[PDB]
């Protein structure tokens, strides 16, 4: 992802973006750049906290009933 | 003497027998050498292995890096400190 923000500054996780990309750059196997992808891709969607919200959510919501 | 020179004109055509057997030997030998050499080339894939370390692959680190002190895509505190210094 491209650093330029939507709003002029810098790019929300272009950071992860580049931390992924110097260990692909770096690394000796792309396999050891999982967990950075895996950072950048939960930036990009916020699946993981999303999910984690929600389950929390879900325990709430049971509990009360 | 026409049949003797016959046979001289006949034995002057044909091929030596030796010289046979040596460039049958050496074309087999380079046939065999040559087909090994392109089978190791075949085996190769088509993804290398270091592509993800081609500096021509990656060509968007040194470009960034270039432009990270552009105003469209400056992280605020660094504006904030170089206003403040």
């Amino acid at each position: 992802a491209s650093g330029w923000g939507i709003t002029g500054n810098k790019g929300r996780c272009y950071d992860f973006w580049m931390d992924f990309s110097e260990c692909m750059s770096r690394c000796r196997e792309p396999k050891d750049c999982g967990l950075l992808r895996e950072d950048y891709l939960e930036c990009l969607h916020h699946s993981k906290e999303f999910q984690r919200r929600n389950r929390i959510y879900k325990e709430e919501q049971r509990k009360i009933r | 003497f026409i049949m003797e020179f016959a046979e001289n004109l006949v034995l002057k055509l044909m091929e030596d027998p030796k010289e046979r057997d040596r460039r049958f030997r050496e074309h087999v030998y380079r046939v065999k050498d040559r087909c090994e050499k392109t089978k190791e080339m075949w085996s190769y894939p088509m993804r290398p292995y270091g592509f993800w370390t081609f500096e021509r692959h990656n060509s968007q680190l040194a470009w960034d890096a270039q432009i990270s002190q552009v105003p469209g895509r400056r992280d605020p505190y660094d504006d904030l400190l170089q206003h403040y210094s």
